[PDB]
């Protein structure tokens, strides 16, 4: 069906001007306690996961460049250990990847 | 009409559904944390719980190897399936999994993403939101209201 | 159209004509051309008529400007400061001599539409009507359905 | 169907565009300060008492072989120049110049500076009120030293000389909106510099023109702005960890 | 003043929200034993039953579906409406409701604090009972008005009775 | 074209005169031709009305649209420049006070239909404008209150005039 | 157009409110419209509508005695028909000729 | 001494703005300082700010708006310091907030700064016939359910306690004293000064001389919101919108051998940390109680 | 390109009146407007207004302080002297005064012989509402005393107007006669207290107050109120009427929206009755004696 008239300048400002169709304000909005960047309450810090992804692909590359095949899955617990430190009596019998960097001050020991 | 429907329709059917979740699965058991959508690890979080559960039935149970079998597209990590993941999930009973909402993604789709990983695995920890201390105003007001309980009881 | 434009009421100049009658015309400038044909009217007006027009007139100030201009002007301002620009292009003696007196009979307000014929001020004279003015008052100012 | 936009404002200039100039740039000044004034660590108590700085000075400026060759140059290449008479028009040109900064006057300050002391001057000041004033001059303006440089590649000769003047301005700097952002009007603080004028010999006009102006590194800090301001420190991305320096 | 959203478990700490959970747990337990003897407090006067009578309700809870037999051999199909904690919330007098006959307000299943309004809770405040899910209002006669905070069981109605049940049906959208 | 957004930055107030209150600072910035949609930009234009900058850049990081990032960008823009340029201090003491977006130059294509037809295409471009002034951001007006209502009703009750009477 | 048909209308309109003013007032004074203006102008009185609706919203006490005349001449009148009597005439139904 | 309470007041702000206008030209130049910022999330930043002007709520203005909203304490490198107060020398400046690890201080400093919004709602909320003398705050820890203030009522008050309604009514004014945003300001003054500001409630002038007795240089802090002026220790929330949730729990007299003292108690909670309905009826209930803490 | 000269010139014309409706330019002196000419600008003040005034006092009347100062200000910034003939310029200060004092005295006679009955204080507050800030500068205004008023800030601040008119009626004053003068100030002062009331120039704060002390003068007792009329009580809009009895005999009554606001307005009423400024009083006599 074609439309039978112009729609009038005050009629569509009166449709795509209404509330349902305006962009809402969000109310959950916070700052980070850690790096002060701007995060949601429900949603993980952009700025601390960008960290902790690029990190685990830093770990993932070594990982991956210590294995010369694609199908050798380790069959053993792995740790991840950085320079100036070494494996303790609990961390034996596993795989290890050492890592040039220091230790992360979010990284725990465990 | 979908009352009391438990599964979401993904992929081009239910066999491209099932193929998906076991990508995924397969990711998350080589990388021990993947990243996707938030309803594609949703589906997924259910399938890794019973996947470790299955693993902590046995190495040498036929029903849980074939299970294994099907759902490990990659063949080098049963072996570890059985080995490395099952053993350091003992104690547990089903908190095997850590699911979180992360941002949406920087490309123009925007969808809404989730992070899935395994507990206790050899990788940095996710900014997990930590509750607050007992030195606030609130938790303070609440911890003396629990001694005075105390005191009287 | 009414509607279209604007409006005011009846009023008069700071109470003229109640006490004392002052003519509203306060400068009255001509500007005209010495050659251009156009302003043969103009020139023959103050040639003729201007100076008897001033004499009747000695509560305004006539001012005479012999420029080089295309189009020959009147201006006449009162004394509400207000500014009335005519023009006296191609127009008789006679027709400029009118023009000078409706000026000068003008009060110098907006000539826009008039609310009302009349105006004056405290017209009710021995009371308004209000819904009060014409009931009578009963015995102890009782209500209708009202037992004392 | 295919109309595309135009006008990309892009400058990439090269060196066969930048070397193939048929004729030469004339330039009117030269890059900066050949030989610049080194004034003495001892200025602040030695300019209390006249004497005892005026003799200084005076015997310094003789003294010089350079700057008396530098002198000697500078009169048989153009008349008529004395150096007693030189601190004077100096401080006329100084006070002009100000005056014309203050007035916004482009073509009168092109007139009394140089190409090396106009863009210092007008670049950062264009969108702001200057109310400049001179009010008094305790010490005199004296010549300090005189130097000359010879380029035989074009065969011209540039005479800069150097005067000290310790005087006193009332310096109030408005912002564009109308309030004041550097000092107050009737403040006249005393300031100690060295204006140093560039004059082209080989110019059959040749116009006494500002080139430069030298602030001793122990002068004192200038007055504080009224604003105050924040500092960042370095922007860090995620694979970044911050450094205390101690 | 951009206030932020806000929620009971956002500020409390993870060992206060045990201790706020068994504090209101016991706080609700506390309130409905207070309740479970409501003929020796204060009961309002029992009047005698009258033809034009009429008896307040319940609010139930629809469990499932059950067969059921007849000594007759018939089969029928019976629905277990399970009345989990019914009670009396308020009392509306006849003429300030209806003008024929008085309002009497029926609360059910319990629900949380932490999900009710200010003024919904302040209501419970008073009244002294933790808040319910479906709150009714049941058309009685003067004659059989209860106390509010009186808890009302099964044993309201008797084998062999003829009832009315009212309920949302299963929606089935657009 | 029109440039006259860019001009409205470089006009220059005459010196305060002691006792004058302190005029607040105006910084006037705008994106050229974007490729964002007109009306869809308006929507977030009209978003960001008001508000302290921080507030806008808050609500803008975690808007979906695409143009939340230009408009973020132009924000950002503004702020340096007028803690840089302007003599302004409290970089977080800005308000948008105007955030407009307008129609640019566009580019016509053809959008074939099928049966041998076609459409013209238009390929949009738009303008975003932003005043930012210093100072904390003016209240947001509230509703009528009955108080103010009853007062304007007896003030037009007590306003009538016999028409047509005298 | 409209701008001329209602400068037309205008006088027609005004003379309606004047008329329905004049009928509250009269009715205010116990008499009826077409009464008041037939007995008023049988007194010689020849106001228009507009003057009468003047007198009637800022003149009461002048309304209320025009009420009373025209109630005057009306009963007047009432009486001459019920007589038939020639010799018999009013106070104020007497007709004054141009002087 | 006949005095009108309204005349004491005014007479109290002028003094104080005597004394503030005495302490900003004891400074007639304006020196700039370097303020280093020592916070975890924005670590490096340097402040180039003005002697005795400027104010750590400045440094957060020069930051961000969500500082200036969530920072409601300072630690000028060796101790609190409260936003509204004028910085001195080159330092190094971290904010506090209320969800902090150690949120200790923020919350002594909002229990001090609810105690005097109570001791003043306490002064302004009773007859003018009747004589009201605030004896102190005393600085009982967070872990007690309220806040209490300690005053002094007219002899032939002796007989009656207050009621709930009297209790609501002071909530009242209290949340209408919170409407209306009303900085706090302090001031560093001497003995000699305060004896003279206070002038006439005998337990504050010994309040403040056991202040002085411990201070070397006789300095005691005057704090001050609005037209009301009271002394206590330690630094305050900047502004009073801060406080959202105020009751007034109850009122408990103690008679000591000299005399009697009414110890008001009253919760509070910030914008920051509000609770649920249920949650604050059990503080509430709580507070309510007997709290004894003096040392 | 359209060949023609005409379009360009009415478009010009246009341009130049958007121009002045976006800036308006601040006003200028009629006197800095070209067509100008001081005498023949006396003349015809002095003629339109019916009056026969002396050149010399209207030019010394129309000059102010402020004139004088800018003139010695400009003069000493030129660097010339004008010492000469600008010192004897024979400032309006003297005018002025006079004018304002028999310009305050004749009001007063008019007032204490129209109305007898009104106190000082009423006859005061009119004389003053008169001669006050407002009502001398309108006059000055329509008069065109402003444009003939030598003095710097053509705005001409409303003191200056005051002095500038006050000194004009000191200068007929002393030209023709007082008789003349009087006649001059009820045409163009008196009869801005057209359409006025009294109490609106008067502003009173206790009617009732002043009611009670003026019946006590004439010898009443005291005024009872009395609820005479009213028309919904328990409404938004109410009316009442209350009437004032004196000795069980009614001298006023006032209608209002609250029964305080009508008592109030029958007090007015009352006040005004006794007065003499009724709405149906005589007018003013503007006749030649
Ligand atoms: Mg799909
Ligand atoms: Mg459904
Ligand atoms: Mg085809
Ligand atoms: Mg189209
Ligand atoms: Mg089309
Ligand atoms: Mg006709
Ligand atoms: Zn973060």
């Amino acid at each position: 069906a074609a439309p039978k008239n112009r729609r009038s300048i005050e009629v569509n400002r009166c449709r795509r001007r209404n509330p349902q169709k305006l962009i809402k304000v969000k109310n959950n909005i916070d700052v980070c306690p850690e790096c002060g960047h701007l995060k949601q309450k429900h949603i993980l810090c952009g700025y601390c996961y960008e960290k902790v992804r690029k990190e685990t692909a830093e770990i993932r590359r070594q990982m991956g460049k210590q294995e010369g095949g694609p199908f050798r899955a380790p069959t053993t617990e792995t740790v991840v250990l950085y320079s100036g430190e070494t494996p303790s009596e609990q961390d034996q019998g596993k795989r290890i990847i050492e890592r040039e960097r220091k230790r992360p001050s979010w990284f725990t020991q465990n | 009409i979908s009352h009391g429907r438990v599964f979401r329709r993904l992929g081009l059917g239910p066999e491209s559904r099932i193929h998906l979740l076991q990508n995924l699965l397969t990711g998350l058991v080589r990388h021990e944390r993947i990243e996707a959508s938030w309803a594609r690890v949703d589906e997924l979080r259910g399938y890794a719980e019973k996947l470790i559960d299955y693993g902590k039935l046995g190495d040498t149970n036929e029903r849980a190897m074939r299970m294994a079998d099907f759902w490990l597209t990659e063949k080098d990590l049963i072996p570890k399936l059985f080995q490395v993941l099952a053993p350091r999930f003992q104690g547990q009973n089903g908190g095997y999994t850590r699911m979180l909402q992360i941002p949406n993604r920087n490309e123009q789709d925007r969808a809404k993403m989730a992070v899935i990983e395994y507990k206790g695995n050899c990788l940095p920890p996710l900014p997990l939101p930590r509750r607050d201390s007992n030195l606030t105003l609130l938790n303070q007001l609440l911890q003396g209201l629990r001694q005075d309980q105390e005191a009287s009881s | 159209t009414a509607r279209g434009t604007a409006s005011r009421f009846l009023t008069s100049v700071l109470h003229n004509g109640l006490g004392r009658y002052v003519q509203q015309l306060q400068r009255l400038s001509f500007s005209l051309s010495r050659d251009a044909p156009s302003s043969r009217g103009a020139r023959e007006f103050v040639e003729r008529e201007v100076t008897d027009f001033a004499r009747r007139n000695p509560g305004v100030v006539i001012y005479v400007n012999p420029r080089p201009c295309c189009v020959p002007r009147v201006v006449a301002e009162y004394l509400n400061g207000a500014v009335r620009e005519e023009s006296i292009h191609c127009k008789s003696v006679e027709e400029i001599a009118a023009l000078v007196q409706k000026l000068a009979d003008q009060s110098g307000l907006d000539v826009i539409r008039i609310r009302k014929p009349f105006h004056t001020d405290s017209p009710s004279i021995q009371g308004q009507w209000h819904p009060f003015t014409n009931k009578p008052t009963t015995l102890g100012g009782l209500r209708p359905r009202e037992v004392q | 169907s295919e109309k595309e936009f135009v006008e990309h404002a892009r400058k990439a200039g090269l060196v066969i565009p930048h070397e193939r100039l048929e004729r030469p740039i004339h330039l009117a000044c030269t890059a900066g300060i050949f030989d610049a004034y080194v004034p003495p660590e001892g200025d602040a108590r030695i300019s209390s008492l006249s004497k005892e700085g005026l003799a200084q000075r005076a015997e310094r400026l003789k003294k010089n072989v350079a700057s008396q060759l530098s002198i000697r140059k500078i009169r048989e290449s153009d008349p008529n120049f004395k150096i007693k008479d030189f601190p004077e028009k100096a401080k006329d040109i100084f006070i002009e110049a100000h005056l014309c900064l203050n007035n916004s006057d482009h073509d009168r300050l092109h007139t009394l500076v140089t190409e090396n002391c106009f863009p210092d001057m007008v670049w950062d000041i264009r969108y702001k009120t200057v109310r400049w004033s001179f009010v008094e001059s305790l010490e005199p303006p004296q010549v300090v030293q005189v130097r000359c440089s010879s380029l035989m590649n074009q065969g011209n000769i540039y005479g800069q000389v150097t005067v000290r003047m310790h005087t006193r301005q009332t310096l109030a700097i408005y912002d564009r909106f109308g309030r004041l952002m550097y000092g107050q009007e009737d403040v006249p603080r005393d300031v100690l510099e060295y204006v140093v004028f560039e004059k082209h010999l080989v110019d059959p006009y040749g116009s006494w023109r500002m080139h430069g102006k030298i602030i001793p590194p122990w002068a004192p800090p200038k007055q504080p702005i009224l604003k105050t301001v924040m500092i960042p420190g370095p922007q860090l991305k995620p694979w970044e960890e911050f450094e205390e320096p101690q | 003043h951009g206030k932020s959203v806000t929620w009971w478990d956002e500020h409390l700490s993870e060992e206060n929200v045990p201790f706020v959970k068994q504090l209101v747990s016991d706080e609700n337990k506390a309130q409905l034993a207070s309740k479970l003897c409501p003929l020796k407090d204060e009961p309002w006067p029992i009047h005698p039953w009258e033809p034009g009578s009429s008896r307040v309700g319940l609010i139930a809870l629809k469990l499932g579906m059950m067969p059921l037999w007849t000594k007759d051999g018939q089969k029928h199909v019976v629905t277990l409406l399970q009345v989990q904690d019914c009670h009396v919330l308020k009392y509306t007098p006849k003429e300030n409701h209806n003008g024929r006959m008085a309002a009497l307000t029926v609360g059910g299943k319990t629900v949380s604090h932490f999900h009710k309004s200010a003024s919904i809770l302040e209501f419970y405040q008073e009244l002294g009972l933790p808040p319910k899910q479906k709150v009714k209002i049941f058309n009685v006669t003067e004659n059989a008005v209860i106390k509010p905070g009186t808890p009302l069981y099964a044993a309201h109605f008797r084998p062999g009775q003829y009832v009315d049940v009212t309920a949302k049906t299963i929606g089935k959208g657009f | 074209i029109s440039r006259k957004w860019e001009k409205k930055n470089k006009i220059v107030y005459p010196p305060q005169l002691p006792g004058e209150p302190r005029r607040p600072a105006e910084i006037y910035h705008c994106r050229r031709q974007i490729k964002y949609s007109k009306d869809k930009m308006w929507y977030l234009a009209k978003l960001i009305r008001g508000m302290s900058i921080d507030q806008a850049l808050a609500q803008l990081e975690f808007s979906d649209k695409k143009g939340a990032q230009i408009i973020k960008e132009v924000l950002l823009e503004a702020q340096d420049m007028a803690v840089r340029d302007h003599n302004v201090e409290f970089r977080s003491n800005l308000y948008v006070a105007e955030s407009t977006s307008g129609r640019g130059q566009y580019l016509k294509r053809i959008r074939y239909h099928g049966r041998g037809r076609f459409g013209i295409m238009e390929k949009v471009f738009c303008h975003y404008f932003v005043k930012l002034v210093e100072g904390p951001p003016p209240p947001r007006e509230a509703p009528k209150t009955a108080v103010a209502h009853a007062r304007e009703y007896i003030q037009e009750l007590r306003n009538r005039t016999i028409t047509h009477a005298l | 157009v409209k701008c001329t048909r209602a400068r037309r209308l205008k006088k027609r309109s005004l003379r309606t409110l004047w008329i329905n003013r004049i009928t509250a007032a009269s009715q205010e004074h116990g008499l009826k419209y077409p009464a008041f203006i037939i007995n008023l102008i049988k007194c010689q009185v020849e106001l228009n509508r507009k003057v009468l609706a003047d007198l009637a919203i800022y003149e009461p006490k002048t309304f209320k005695s025009l009420a009373a005349l025209a109630k005057r001449r009306r009963e007047e009148g009432f009486a001459a028909a019920l007589g038939d009597g020639k010799e018999p005439d009013g106070i104020f139904s007497r007709v004054v000729q141009h002087r | 001494s006949q005095l009108s309470p309204t005349e004491l007041i005014e007479m109290q702000n002028d003094l104080f703005n005597k004394e503030k206008n005495r302490q900003l030209s004891l400074t007639p130049r304006t020196e700039k300082i370097e303020v280093k910022h020592v916070g975890k999330t924005d670590p490096g930043t340097v402040f180039v700010m003005n002697k005795n002007i400027s104010t750590p709520y400045s440094c957060a203005m020069h930051l961000s708006e969500w500082y200036c909203r969530k920072s409601i304490l300072a630690l000028v490198d060796g101790q609190p310091w409260d936003m509204y107060k004028p910085l001195t020398k080159s330092c190094e400046i971290k904010f506090l907030t209320f969800k902090d690890d150690d949120p200790g201080e923020v919350n002594k400093a909002y229990w001090r700064s609810c105690a005097m919004m109570m001791g003043c709602v306490i002064e302004r909320a009773f007859k003018d016939e009747y004589v009201v003398s605030l004896v102190r705050a005393p600085e009982v820890p967070v872990i007690a359910g309220a806040f209490c203030y300690d005053v002094v009522l007219d002899k032939r008050l002796d007989e009656w306690m207050p009621t709930k309604e009297n209790l609501h009514s002071f909530t009242k004014d209290a949340r209408a004293l919170i409407y209306k945003d009303l900085p706090f300001e302090t001031l560093e003054v001497e003995a000699k000064v305060a004896l003279e500001i206070f002038q006439h409630n005998k337990y504050k002038l010994d309040f403040i001389e056991e202040k002085a007795s411990q201070n070397p240089e006789r300095i005691v802090k005057l704090h001050r919101f609005g037209d009301f002026i009271d002394v206590s220790e330690g630094p305050l929330i900047p502004r009073t919108s801060i406080c959202f949730q105020y009751e007034v729990s109850a009122v408990h007299n103690l008679q000591t051998q000299s005399s009697l003292v009414r110890r008001f108690q009253g919760l509070s909670l910030p914008v920051h940390l509000r609770a649920h309905f249920t949650i604050w009826n059990k503080l509430l209930e709580r507070s309510r109680k007997m709290v004894t803490e003096d040392k | 390109a359209k060949k023609g000269f005409r379009a360009a010139y009415r478009f010009q014309k246009e341009l130049e009146r958007w121009r002045l409706l976006r800036c308006p330019p601040p006003p200028v002196r009629r006197s800095e407007k070209p067509n100008w000419d001081y005498h023949a600008e006396i003349q015809a003040f002095g003629h339109r207004l019916q009056e026969t005034f002396s050149l010399d006092l209207l030019k010394t009347a129309f000059v102010n302080s402020c004139y004088i100062k800018s003139e010695e200000a400009k003069r000493q910034k030129l660097g010339i002297d004008k010492e000469a003939a600008l010192l004897n310029l024979k400032d309006n200060q003297e005018l002025s005064e006079q004018g304002i004092s028999f310009s305050q005295t004749c009001l007063t006679q008019f007032f204490e012989d129209a109305f007898p009955d009104l106190p000082t204080e009423g006859v005061t507050s009119l004389v003053d509402f008169l001669t006050s800030e407002e009502v001398v500068c309108h006059v000055a205004r329509n008069l065109a005393v402003e444009q003939l008023a030598l003095s710097a800030e053509f705005p001409v601040p409303p003191p200056v107007l005051r002095q500038t008119f006050f000194a004009v009626i000191g200068a007929l004053l002393q030209s023709s006669g007082p008789e003349r003068t009087a006649l001059f100030i009820r045409d163009f002062l008196i009869t801005q207290m057209t359409g006025k009331e009294l109490f609106e120039m008067w502003t009173i704060t206790n009617p009732m107050g002043l009611l009670v002390e003026e019946l006590k003068k004439r010898k009443i007792s005291a005024p009872e109120s009395r609820l005479t009329r009213q028309s919904g009580s328990t409404t938004a809009l109410p009316v009442y009427f209350v009437g004032l009895y004196c000795d069980r005999k009614l001298i006023a009554e006032g209608p209002g929206e609250t029964v305080l606001v009508a008592e109030e307005e029958a007090a007015r009423v009352a006040l005004r009755k006794l007065f003499g400024f009724t709405e149906n009083r005589r007018p003013w006599d503007y006749s030649k004696p």
